């Protein structure tokens, strides 16, 4: 189902773009979110998008990251700009059960999700 | 694993949580001026439950604009960890109280008229209900009961399926015709009666 992409290696100050391919229904109907898990840390929320298109972001990534969806392409994106070494972690997309989430602050909660992607690695070199 | 809640249409949300030991449900209604928690208590070997009482039993505390974010929080030492969460649209998750005040209105040899009351629900919902009724007879089980399902605005039923001079029990349950996850109420307490002797 969920399949992340666009995860690679960049230098500090760079800007990367993640892609998460999903069904036609999930992209249009259910809460989705991006999460990251640094080594020795727990999976934390990065960005969330609600079925009405409303968005929310974790405090560390506000202003730099932008979550978006494309119903025509059945894809979720995370546009990350001005990347820092702290952003180095495994990034995951996740999709919620239909009808169980309507607010972006809820879509930011890892406990919401039972469907996750395999994860993509994102490494940023110290500048 | 699973976190399922239901709303009685007035001021009572009841939640059930089951996971594969001190835990609470936190209720956070969007754009309202109160929050509330209940302590999750064992109900089975598998699951926990507790009720969020939002006000007086017949008060209409929520409407269709309300969104209640429901969280299971558990103690991880001195920190509380979110174990489950949902945004809860109350009228998408209705489960009414079991019908109450059953009484035999009139019993004969082959028929019986039984009425009941719909509690903790606006008169609106009395007009948008479906009912299920079943009977218990000697030698049979509740599972073997003949079942009757009825879409009607009427809080009585005249059973036609009876035999003379026989002990019976009757149960009824209700379900609103709205809400994606709406489910049947529990069965009412069984009403005992005896049909008249054949003349
Ligand atoms: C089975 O028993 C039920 C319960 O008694 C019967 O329903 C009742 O039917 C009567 C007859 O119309 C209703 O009385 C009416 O009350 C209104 C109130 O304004 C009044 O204007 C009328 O003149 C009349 O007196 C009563 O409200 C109604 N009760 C309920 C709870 O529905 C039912 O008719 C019985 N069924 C059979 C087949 O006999
Ligand atoms: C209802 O609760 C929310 C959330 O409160 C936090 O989360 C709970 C699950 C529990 O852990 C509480 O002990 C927490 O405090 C409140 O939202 C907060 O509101 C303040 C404004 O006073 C704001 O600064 C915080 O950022 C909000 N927290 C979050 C996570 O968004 C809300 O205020 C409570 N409502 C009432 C009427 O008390
Ligand atoms: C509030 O509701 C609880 C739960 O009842 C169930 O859930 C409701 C939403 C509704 O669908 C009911 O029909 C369900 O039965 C009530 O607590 C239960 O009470 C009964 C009767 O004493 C008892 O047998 C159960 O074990 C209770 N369950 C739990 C989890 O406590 C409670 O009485 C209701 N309170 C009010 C004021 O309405």
């Amino acid at each position: 189902q969920l399949q992340e992409s666009g995860g690679g290696s960049v230098q500090a100050g760079g800007s990367l773009r993640l892609s998460c391919a999903a069904s036609s229904y999930t992209i249009s109907s259910v809460c989705m979110g991006w999460f990251r898990q640094a080594p020795g840390k727990e999976r934390e929320g990065v960005a969330g998008i609600a079925p009405d298109g409303s968005t929310g972001y974790g405090d560390s990534v506000k202003g730099r990251f932008t979550i978006s969806k494309d119903n025509a392409k059945n894809t979720l994106y995370l546009q990350m700009n001005s990347l820092k070494p702290e952003d180095t972690a495994m990034y995951y997309c996740a999709a919620a059960s239909p009808g169980r989430c309507f607010l972006p602050r809820t879509a930011l909660e890892p406990a919401l999700y039972y469907n996750w992607g395999q994860g993509t690695q994102v490494t940023v070199s110290s500048g | 694993s699973q976190f399922t809640c239901f709303y009685n249409s007035r001021a009572n949300i009841s939640c059930v949580w089951s996971q594969d030991t001190s835990c609470q449900v936190h209720a956070w209604p969007d754009r309202r001026r109160w929050n509330q928690t209940c302590e999750l208590l064992p109900v089975s070997q598998a699951s926990w439950a507790c009720n969020l009482i939002l006000g007086a039993p017949d008060s209409q505390k929520l409407t269709t604009v309300d969104i209640v974010t429901l969280r299971v929080l558990c103690r991880e030492g001195v920190r509380w960890r979110v174990m489950a969460i949902q945004d809860f649209k109350p009228f998408e998750n209705l489960r009414l109280m079991a019908p109450i005040s059953l009484q035999v209105v009139h019993v004969e040899t082959h028929r019986c008229n039984i009425s009941w009351e719909i509690s903790q629900a606006s008169h609106y919902f009395e007009r948008h209900l479906e009912f299920e009724a079943r009977t218990l007879s000697p030698g049979h089980t509740w599972e073997e009961a003949p079942l009757l399902t009825l879409k009607q605005k009427q809080e009585w039923i005249c059973l036609e399926t009876l035999t003379p001079d026989t002990q019976y029990e009757f149960q009824v349950r209700v379900k609103p015709l709205q809400g994606e996850f709406t489910t049947w109420s529990p069965w009412s307490q069984p009403l005992a009666f005896r049909t008249k002797p054949a003349a």
